[PDB]
């Protein structure tokens, strides 16, 4: 789920350590 | 204040004081040996285990490396698997395992930490709270849903869970049944619901009900520092960048981009309109729940900074003209679409997630009549091969009541401002 146009999902961005 | 330390600990409380000493002193290398020294020497020590992972913690920040951490995280995980543990001592490794797990983005690795708190404590309620965040994480909203429904009916008035389950609502378009939950979350004060989000999500409720105080909401979740300004509500920003709806092509700097787009558009036109013809599936439905009414596709050539090359095959021309232009085709925090959408159709007032993109559109069929634009206070309308600007982290609104299909094409460029060092870094969206 990714964040196009909206900001509906809950995180937007990926968790990818430091 | 916590009791950390079990019968044996006790008896060795002035050793692993001495190792921790070394710890918060910053000499994180003599503290890590220091604790595996006590580990060694007690291998059941469930607070020299602890010790030994919150080093492994520190030294990764120092060295900003997760090979380390995962290494920490393991050790977390050994702590609990010692005998005669102390509760606190339990549920705070478990949950920094869960905490960094998710950090280094193993959030099915979280999911199952935040599993294992929860059965271990039954009753505490912020466990189960989080167990609801770490599927919402891995954006399985239906489990989330259980478990703040799970919440609600044991702590009715719990505002984390509230906001959270009206978060999920909304999300399930509910969007009357979500307002008293978010709102009544928010104005609980309670740690956790003070975030943009909730802010955010609220007042959109309120505006596609009609509800005349959604900017008030608005106004206070910029009086608390979560939106730019009440018309720009973005939230993954870079603070500083200029914020103004409308641009236009000098302004952005980007003139030969916008050159190449208006004097070539007839070639990116007719393969959109063969693609449509031809091969209509590569046209997706749009899914982020941004209509109220009407049809609404778009056909995705670069997401994330990333080509994608089937559906390049499908406009190779306009793909290999935008290549050369890096701006857009490496802005990480942006797209470049085709967008066709249909008479009938509304575009609830949205605000996108991000205030590092431009967004520009180009016309390219644009019916005479029934098609504009809105950002903020001001509305436009498209016209064929011609380029307009707006900053798509303001609110916006489209209408589309003409009596044919209208096409424009869709090309994010980064915000000119951010220099080339934050181009490079900022993760994608
Ligand atoms: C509705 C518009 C797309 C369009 O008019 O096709 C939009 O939200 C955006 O470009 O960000
Ligand atoms: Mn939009």
């Amino acid at each position: 789920g990714k964040c196009k146009d909206g900001l509906g999902e809950y995180t937007c961005t990926s968790l990818e350590g430091f | 204040k916590p009791k950390l330390l079990n019968k044996f600990d006790k008896t060795i409380k002035a050793e692993l004081d001495a190792a921790e000493k070394l710890r918060k002193r910053g000499k994180i290398e003599e503290a890590v040996n220091a604790f595996k020294e006590l580990v060694r020497k007690y291998p059941q020590s469930p607070r020299a285990r602890y010790g030994k992972a919150q080093c492994e913690d520190d030294l990764a920040e120092k060295r900003r490396s997760n090979e380390v951490l995962r290494g920490a995280i393991e050790t977390y995980q050994e702590v609990a698997s010692l005998p005669d543990v102390p509760a606190d001592l339990l549920k705070l490794s478990l949950k920094r395992r869960s905490d960094r797990q998710q950090f280094l983005g193993h959030m099915r690795g979280s999911l199952l930490t935040l599993q294992r708190l929860v059965q271990l404590f039954p009753n505490d309620t912020s466990l189960k709270n989080d167990l609801g965040v770490g599927y919402l994480l891995i954006g399985d909203n239906d489990n989330a849903k259980k478990v703040y429904e799970e919440v609600l009916s044991v702590t009715p008035n719990d505002g984390f869970a509230k906001v959270h389950y009206g978060f999920i609502l909304k999300a399930q378009n509910k969007i009357a049944e979500s307002i008293p939950y978010l709102k009544e979350g928010i104005e609980s004060g309670d740690p956790g619901t003070d975030d943009g989000r909730f802010y955010f999500h609220l007042g959109d409720a309120m505006q596609r009900v009609g509800n005349k105080e959604a900017y008030k909401w608005y106004e206070l979740g910029h009086k608390r520092g979560h939106f730019a300004s009440v018309w720009q509500r973005s939230l993954y920003n870079v603070n500083g960048l200029k914020a103004q709806p409308w641009w236009t092509p000098k302004e952005t700097g980007y003139t030969e981009l916008v050159k190449s787009l208006e004097r070539n558009w007839k070639l990116i036109r007719d393969e959109g309109l063969a693609v449509m013809d031809k091969a209509k599936g590569l046209f997706l439905p749009e899914d982020e729940n941004l209509r109220e009414k009407g049809d609404w596709s778009q056909f995705t050539l670069w997401q994330q900074g990333r080509r994608n090359e089937n559906a390049c095959k499908g406009a190779p021309k306009t793909c290999t003209l935008l290549e050369k232009f890096p701006e857009t085709t490496g802005c990480r925090r942006g797209q470049i679409k085709y967008s066709i959408m249909h008479p009938g159709t509304h575009v609830w007032p949205h605000t996108g997630p991000t205030n590092c993109r431009l967004r520009m559109h180009l016309g390219l069929v644009i019916p005479k009549e029934g098609c504009k634009i809105r950002c903020a206070n001001e509305t436009k309308t498209w016209e064929e091969g011609k380029v307009l600007i707006f900053d798509d982290s303001f609110e916006h609104e489209v209408w589309q009541d003409a009596s044919s299909f209208r096409l424009i094409f869709i090309v994010d460029v980064w915000h000119p401002e951010l220099t080339p060092q934050q181009r490079r870094s900022l993760p994608a969206i």
